[PDB]
């Protein structure tokens, strides 16, 4: 409403944010599971 | 053999003397490059040959065809520079001093 | 010692014609005999000037052109091997690879002529 | 250029250095070099001005001289020892040849004085591709033959560049020529430790390449190729000069910040070697490159030159190329000692 | 009374084509801002070919002097 | 999509939009010539956008919220303070004189990037082709000084020569007491002061340099005022030009790209007009540009980025 | 639509009567800028009146061209911005004044 010209970052990127979020959500759960199961395999392979 | 090794050897280091040694023309370098490849790829080829090595001599053919790639680059650069500095003289190239 | 009997044969037959061309026939020389030819009138400069080529480009294409009839050249011997579908499909790679170019060259009007 | 060409040109200067280091024969290691010669020409020959001309047959030149010479380093080893790979028992004349032949394409000193010269006479982009991606080849070559190198040979190539780098980009007043020998000196870093443990060159490397590349962004990003041009940035773009000191200062090897890891570590390694003599020449000479980069963070960071009216509008205007690499690339070249022990 | 800040004098010393200067290279000058140089025209010369009288093709009698670029 | 190598590779080429009527046309005059009344018509009837000629203000109205910014942030130059002093020892003149052209530069820019992008011509009532004319007649009287021709002279050497020029190049002539005469009728009074000398280089400028000069690039209308008056006529002649003789003619998709990839990034349009030589008139010292852009990244809506200033109305800014 | 006009260069025009009748029209309003005595004023006036109204009776290109005897359309226009331009130039020359000076004695005379 104010710009002359409409600003090119007038509106948010839904599947920019979309795409963002759901990869740091994608990328944590990923993270934990892997601390998990390597910590389960260090005490499986040396025995506790 | 030998004494055969040794020549090529010394014509090579006689074109690279030429090369390193400039003389007012860009193409008579670009010349003595050619010689240079010219003795390396005689060399080859005999050291392949002498061996009985056949699996070696596609690499002598290699060496022709990416010196004749290095040789078409050089000339389009002399074309632009006869095209800039109306000759082909390497004294008018040194605008980069500064 | 064949090869070079002939060769040699053959270099000393047109030296020798050489020879009688320029030592037999009788020689009134002067200047403006001797002096370049343009049409009867004299030059206008010399004959050492640059003398700008049109086809520059397609000079340098045909070095590579060369170069690629250079690999081409042992499909002879390399029909020979028992590896023929590696043999045929790296030949069909390099003939399309070389009228790929060609084609791309032609597009850009790089087989024209400057002006 | 069109898509086409773009993308051809572009694939072969990324396939030649990729050849060069996953070749087990010399000759086609020497073909992946070649590769990244005639393809970076055109690149460089781009914008068709006389300086750029001038500059695209310097490189050719240099660089084809260079290669041949390797190539007879290659073919020589060839008639000794039957293979296509320097071995054990390979002469130090041939293996010499090849060291100095690399050298030469690598740009280091005394083989130094064409590199200024074509970083002067090309535009940025071209000069951070040329001084970041044009030096993994030849160094991958050396560090594959690293057992077989004379350290008498290198050690006086690696103290000549950093003397003259050091020297030189004192009376630099060009942003391109100050680039070109900042590397010279860090090559020159490099080759030093070579000899000896290879990892830290690839270290030291790797860290040059991440302060070169932000560094030439930021040049681009305003197109400031002078020291006087760089000095209007406090009104062009303010917020980039914190990362610009940093990232001079750290080039440096002011310890706090990145910089310093790799000479410090070149440093106990040479020592552990007892290459006391060496290093501590080394040490002190790499001081006037915190010199001259101290003065660019006097004229830029530090001070406030004389500005020009007409920025006033490029003021009104909106800018978007500070890409997103480089804040990436700053941060991590500047605040990343605290976890040096993981880049040992 | 308030922070001095570089002023022209101070921002000239940072415009030479090198800095500390030697006799040498007094007569360098700074590179242009961009990279093209304004270079003196190349008089492009043509050559000159007769083309007659004494030709196949002039007709017997014409001295058409032409000039030529390749 | 902002346009970039995909966005051509994927669509968005030029030579597909150009039409017709897909042309730079530049009307020129001395002062009070009917440039704007010929102009609009001959957008209007054309089907083209109307460029109202480059001001000090163009760029504060073209960004942002488009009204006129403090002359402090505009330039700090005075066209009235031109004419009221032309002489003046704080470097108005040359300041104006260099504010003006680099304005043109950038409307230059915009009207090509609208031609490009959407193949619609564009009416330019002056172009930084014609810009010289006002900078010959003011070193021709004592106003301004060899050095700053020489500034400015470079800094055109520089950007000119990037774009391309007119399509076509209406001049309207209009001899200097006829001039005079409607100055004086307008009755501004610091324009009234102008002198007959002054329009008088400016028009020997306009017809020894730059319609000759545009002659060998453009198709050129020369016109006197009665014809200029009915714009039909104009229109119609434009609309019977048969087009040649011209860089125009050897672009194609892949010149237009890199062409509109200069032109859309506004900055990289003006980087050579910032280039530092310190000239007295135009170096404006530390502090004063410090107190300057501080209290224009004060003023409303340009603190932050376009879309980021929250004060102004944007939303969203924590997902932008 | 005309495939072709047979002169060489000369290219087929899409808008015949509306070009003619610019043409015709500016050079009627460049006559008036002459004085009402100039003959050339009088006797172009004439011409590019007749012109004009047989442009506006024929809308048929090739009926037009039969009526203007010009043969094509196309070199009916050229004509046309000949007249044009050669109105301008005898406007700058002024035609009308009287002979600008008399023959020596004898110039025309012959036999001598
Ligand atoms: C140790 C051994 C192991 C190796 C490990 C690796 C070591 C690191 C390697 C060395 C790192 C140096 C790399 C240099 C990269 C290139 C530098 C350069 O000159 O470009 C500057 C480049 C400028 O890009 P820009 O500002 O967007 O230019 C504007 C574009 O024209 C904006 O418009 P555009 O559309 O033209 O954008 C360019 C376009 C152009 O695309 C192409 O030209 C190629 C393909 C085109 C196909 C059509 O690309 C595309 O958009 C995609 C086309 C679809 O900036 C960079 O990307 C450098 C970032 C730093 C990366 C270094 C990472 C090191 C870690
Ligand atoms: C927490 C702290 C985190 C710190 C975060 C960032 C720190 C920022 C500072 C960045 C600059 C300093 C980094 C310098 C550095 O990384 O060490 C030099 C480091 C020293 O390597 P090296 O231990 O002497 O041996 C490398 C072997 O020649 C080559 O072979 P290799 O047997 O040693 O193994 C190579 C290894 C390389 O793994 C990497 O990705 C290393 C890349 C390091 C980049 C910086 C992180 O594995 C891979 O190539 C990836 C395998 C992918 C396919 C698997 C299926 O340089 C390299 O790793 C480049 C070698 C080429 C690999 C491509
Ligand atoms: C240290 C090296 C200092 C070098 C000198 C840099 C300098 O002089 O700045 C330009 C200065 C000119 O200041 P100015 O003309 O008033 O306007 C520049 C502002 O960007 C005017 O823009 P602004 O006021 O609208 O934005 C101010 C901005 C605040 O941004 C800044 O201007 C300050 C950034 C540097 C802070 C250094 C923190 C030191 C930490 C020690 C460890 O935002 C904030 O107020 C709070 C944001 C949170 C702080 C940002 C931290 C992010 C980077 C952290 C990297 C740390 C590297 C160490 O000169
Ligand atoms: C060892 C001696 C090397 C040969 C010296 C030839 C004379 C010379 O001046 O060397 C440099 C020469 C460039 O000299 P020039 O450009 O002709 O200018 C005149 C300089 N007095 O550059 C050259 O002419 C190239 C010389 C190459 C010599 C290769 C063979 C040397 C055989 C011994
Ligand atoms: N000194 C100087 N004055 C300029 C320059 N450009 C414009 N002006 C002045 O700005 C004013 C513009 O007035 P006009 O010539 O009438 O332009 P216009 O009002 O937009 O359109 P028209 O009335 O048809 O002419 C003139 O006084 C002049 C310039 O580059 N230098």
């Amino acid at each position: 409403k104010f710009y002359v010209r409409e600003p090119v970052n007038a509106k948010p990127n839904w599947l920019a944010v979309g795409l963002s979020v759901g990869a740091s959500v994608f990328m944590w759960i990923y993270l934990i599971q892997t601390h998990n199961e390597d910590v389960l395999e260090y005490k499986r392979r040396n025995g506790l | 053999m030998p004494s055969t090794f040794f020549n090529l050897t010394m014509a090579f280091s006689l074109s690279l003397l030429g090369t390193l040694m400039f003389r007012s023309h860009l193409m008579s370098t670009l010349l003595c490059l050619e010689g240079m490849v010219l003795s390396l790829f005689i060399m080859t080829s005999v050291t392949s040959l002498n061996s009985n090595s056949m699996s070696s001599m596609p690499i002598p053919i290699t060496i022709l065809v990416f010196a004749a790639c290095e040789a078409a680059v050089g000339l389009a650069l002399l074309v632009k520079v006869s095209n800039t500095y109306g000759t082909d003289y390497v004294q008018n190239l040194n605008l980069l001093q500064c | 010692m064949n090869l070079y009997t002939v060769i040699f044969i053959n270099i000393l037959l047109s030296l020798t014609l050489i020879l009688v061309a320029f030592w037999l026939p009788q020689m009134n020389l002067y200047s403006e005999k001797a002096n370049p030819y343009e049409c009867g009138f004299d030059p206008t400069s010399s004959a050492r000037l640059p003398f700008s080529m049109k086809f520059f480009l397609v000079a340098i294409t045909f070095l590579l052109f060369d170069l690629e009839i250079a690999l081409l050249l042992p499909l002879p011997w390399a029909i020979q091997t028992i590896k023929t579908s590696t043999m045929m499909i790296m030949a069909f790679i390099l003939v399309t690879i070389l009228s790929l170019g060609l084609a791309y060259e032609w597009t850009q009007k790089g087989l024209e002529w400057t002006e | 250029m069109n898509p086409i060409t773009l993308a051809i040109i572009y694939f072969t200067i990324f396939l030649g250095p990729v050849i060069t280091m996953s070749s087990t024969n010399l000759m086609l290691m020497w073909v992946g070099l070649e590769f990244s010669l005639l393809a970076i020409i055109p690149m460089l020959i781009n914008k068709k001005n006389p300086r750029s001309t001038e500059a695209a047959t310097k490189y050719f030149v240099t660089q084809a001289t260079a290669s041949m010479i390797i190539l007879l380093a290659i073919v020589l080893n060839y008639k000794q020892l039957g293979t296509w790979m320097f071995q054990q028992q390979t002469n130090g004349l041939i293996l010499n040849m090849t060291l100095m032949a690399l050298s030469m394409k690598l740009g280091l000193a005394p083989f130094h004085f064409w590199l200024p010269e074509v970083t002067q006479g090309i535009p940025l982009h071209m000069g951070l591709i040329l001084l970041t991606w044009q030096k993994i080849a030849p160094l991958s070559i050396l560090i594959q033959i690293y057992p077989l190198l004379n350290s008498t040979i290198i050690l006086m190539l690696a103290i000549t560049s950093i003397f003259m780098g050091a020297w030189g980009g004192l009376n630099q007043t060009q942003m391109r020529k100050i680039m070109a020998y900042s590397s010279i000196a860090h090559m020159g870093w490099m080759l030093a430790i070579l000899p000896y443990n290879p990892s830290l060159t690839l270290l030291n490397l790797m860290i040059y390449i991440i302060l070169t590349a932000p560094m030439f962004m930021a040049l681009m990003l305003n197109n400031s190729m002078t020291i006087n041009s760089i000095s209007l940035l406090w009104n062009k773009t303010p917020a980039m000069l914190t990362m610009i000191s940093l990232m001079l200062l750290s080039l440096g090897g002011l310890p706090p910040l990145t910089g310093f890891l790799p000479k410090w570590i070149i440093i106990t390694e040479l020592m552990k070697n007892n290459c006391l003599i060496m290093a501590t020449l080394m040490a002190m000479m790499a001081l006037l490159n915190l010199f001259f980069y101290t003065r660019l963070i006097y004229s830029t960071s530090l001070t406030m030159f004389p500005t020009n009216n007409n920025s006033k509008m490029m003021t009104h205007q909106t800018k978007t190329k500070p890409n997103l690499m480089f804040s990436t690339l700053a941060i991590m070249s500047t605040m990343t000692l605290p976890l040096a022990p993981q880049l040992i | 009374a308030r922070q001095w800040q570089p002023d022209i004098e101070w921002a000239e010393q940072f415009s030479g084509a090198v800095m500390y200067p030697s006799k040498e290279t007094a007569h360098w000058k700074p590179p242009p801002w961009n990279d093209v140089d304004i270079l003196k025209e190349k008089a492009v010369t043509n050559m000159t070919l007769n083309f007659g009288p004494q030709h196949p093709a002039a007709h017997g009698v014409l001295r058409l002097v032409l000039e030529l670029s390749g | 999509l902002r346009y970039g190598l995909l966005a051509a590779i994927l669509g968005d080429k030029t030579t597909k939009k150009l039409h017709e009527y897909s042309r730079v046309i530049t009307v020129d005059g001395n002062i009070c010539s009917g440039k704007n009344k010929l102009a609009k018509e001959i957008a209007q009837q054309l089907g083209m956008k109307h460029y109202p000629e480059a001001g000090i203000q163009y760029s504060s109205t073209t960004t942002g919220d488009g009204r006129p910014l403090d002359i402090e942030f505009s330039g700090s130059c005075s066209l009235e303070k031109f004419y009221d002093d032309p002489k003046s020892n704080d470097g108005n003149s040359y300041r104006l004189q260099s504010w003006l052209y680099a304005s043109r530069l950038l409307q230059y820019a915009d009207a090509l990037e609208h031609l490009l992008s959407t193949g619609q011509g564009v009416v330019l009532e002056r172009s930084i082709y014609s810009d010289f004319v006002f900078l010959e007649a003011m070193y021709n009287q004592g106003y301004i000084r060899k050095q700053c021709v020489d500034h400015y002279n470079e800094i055109k050497r520089l950007t000119l020569p990037e774009y391309l020029p007119p399509h076509a190049v209406i001049y309207i002539d209009v001899p200097v007491p006829e001039v005079q005469s409607r100055i004086q009728k307008k009755g501004d009074p610091h324009e009234m002061k102008v002198t007959s000398a002054y329009l008088q280089d400016i028009e020997n400028a306009y017809k020894k340099t730059f319609l000759p000069k545009m002659s060998e690039m453009c198709e050129v209308l020369v016109y006197d005022s009665w014809e200029a008056e009915d714009p039909t006529k104009v229109v119609e002649d434009i609309e019977y030009l048969k087009y040649n003789k011209g860089p125009w003619l050897k672009q194609d998709d892949w010149t237009f790209h890199y062409l509109r990839m200069l032109v859309q990034d506004k900055t990289e349009v003006l980087n050579y007009t910032t280039i530092p030589v310190y000239l007295p008139e135009i170096t404006i010292g530390a502090h004063q540009g410090s107190r300057i852009y501080n209290s224009f990244r004060e003023l409303p809506g340009r603190k932050y980025a376009p879309g980021y200033n929250a004060e102004v109305g944007d939303k969203w800014i924590w997902l932008k | 639509l005309k495939k072709t006009t047979g002169l060489v260069g000369l290219a087929v025009c899409d808008t015949p009567h509306e070009r003619l009748t610019i043409l015709y029209t500016k050079t009627l309003d460049i006559l008036k800028h002459f004085p009402k005595h100039a003959a050339y004023r009088k006797y172009t006036e004439q011409i590019t009146n007749e012109k004009l109204d047989m442009v506006k009776a024929e809308p048929d290109v090739k009926k037009l061209e039969a009526l203007l005897q010009g043969g094509e359309v196309e070199e009916v226009i050229l004509q046309a911005e000949k007249e044009l331009s050669l109105a301008r130039k005898m406007l700058k020359w002024k035609p009308w004044e009287p002979l600008v000076e008399e023959p020596p004695a004898n110039q025309w005379k012959w036999p001598i």
